[PDB]
């Protein structure tokens, strides 16, 4: 499991709760819908791009 | 003593370094988290920060610029790695805070600095899915300006017959880099799409990173830093040519691969670049 569209437009609190059952040794990162990022390959973060009222704005994937 | 990582070989800069040309006077921006200027692997010739709360574009509290500035430019000495253009100019043009990310404002204003200030080539290991019209016209300024533009592809792999390049990489101005391994296969991460330009290597990619470190990162940012560097040194055999002329000859001189959706071009060979003749090998 790398990419959960299931999340999409759920809350950045439940998007953390299910990834880590998945994945328990994540490194997430929260960061605003909108953001350019660093492109390197982090097979053990996900980051979790949140609209302004904190709720899950795009597929979160890792990397 | 120092070391060669294999993608510094692989895209075949050792053969211009034997000619005599490592990029000397050619003016490279990293346009990133920042550069550790006190690594002794580096050296640092100027640079700026567009990030609000960390205004010190010499403090890297990332470490992604630090190691995408080794690739570019890493210096030639005893130590640690060889960078591809190891006499090249480095300019640490802070966009990104620690944790990896920028508005689109600060990453344009680093776009802006670069022109005002000169720059030769601007490096973007960076990315995100949306465009806007103001990132469009800044690439698109720094590149009519004469900038050679170089951005990472993407690490969102594919999704069926749709194209996962995102922005800055995916406006035609700038060159778009996808990641390769050391047998010249597509890294599963590497974007995918007919805005795909070239390929070079961007896995397990041994680099400079802050406090006097070295590492071994992944990425289509590591890749971008290849192609950069491969800017900088054919700048540096011929001073005169354009943008337009050094990044055809980057695009015309590839050693193809794959189907084009999924390796663009092909690997860069900067030797066949830096000729005057260009065809694939
Ligand atoms: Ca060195
Ligand atoms: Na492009």
């Amino acid at each position: 499991k790398t990419e959960w569209p299931e999340l999409v437009g759920k809350s950045v609190e439940e998007a953390k709760k299910v990834i880590l059952q998945d994945k328990p040794a994540a490194q997430i990162i929260v960061l605003p819908v909108g953001t350019i990022v660093t492109k390197e390959y982090r097979i053990d973060r996900v980051r979790l791009f949140v609209d302004r009222l904190d709720n899950i704005a795009q597929v979160p994937r890792v990397g | 003593a120092q070391s060669v990582p294999y993608g510094v070989s692989q895209i075949k800069a050792p053969a211009l370094h034997s000619q005599g040309y490592t990029g000397s006077n050619v003016k490279v921006a990293v346009i990133d988290s920042g550069i550790d200027s006190s690594h002794p692997d580096l050296k640092v010739a100027g640079g700026a920060s567009m990030v609000p709360s960390e205004t010190n574009p010499f403090q890297d509290n990332n470490s992604h610029g630090t190691h995408v500035a080794g690739t570019v430019a890493a210096l030639n000495n005893s130590i640690g790695v060889l960078g591809v253009a190891p006499s090249a100019s480095l300019y640490a043009v802070k966009v990104l805070g620690a944790d990896g990310s920028g508005q689109y404002s600060w990453i344009i204003n680093g776009i802006e600095w670069a022109i005002a200030n000169n720059m030769d080539v601007i490096n973007m290991s960076l990315g995100g899915p949306s465009g806007s019209a103001a990132l469009k016209a800044a690439v698109d300024k720094a590149v009519a300006s004469g900038v050679v533009v170089v951005a990472a592809a993407g690490n969102e792999g594919t999704s069926g017959s749709s194209s996962t390049v995102g922005y800055p990489g995916k406006y035609p101005s700038v060159i778009a880099v996808g990641a390769v391994d050391s047998s010249n296969q597509r890294a599963s991460f590497s974007s995918v799409g007919p805005e795909l330009d070239v390929m070079a290597p961007g896995v397990s990619i041994q680099s400079t990173l802050p406090g006097n470190k070295y590492g071994a990162y992944n990425g289509t940012s590591m890749a971008s830093p290849h192609v950069a560097g491969a800017a900088a040194l054919i700048l540096s055999k011929h001073p005169n040519w354009t943008n337009t002329q050094v990044r055809s000859s980057l695009e015309n001189t590839t050693t193809k691969l794959g189907d084009s959706f999924y390796y663009g071009k092909g690997l860069i060979n900067v030797q066949a670049a830096a000729q005057h003749h260009h065809h694939h090998h």
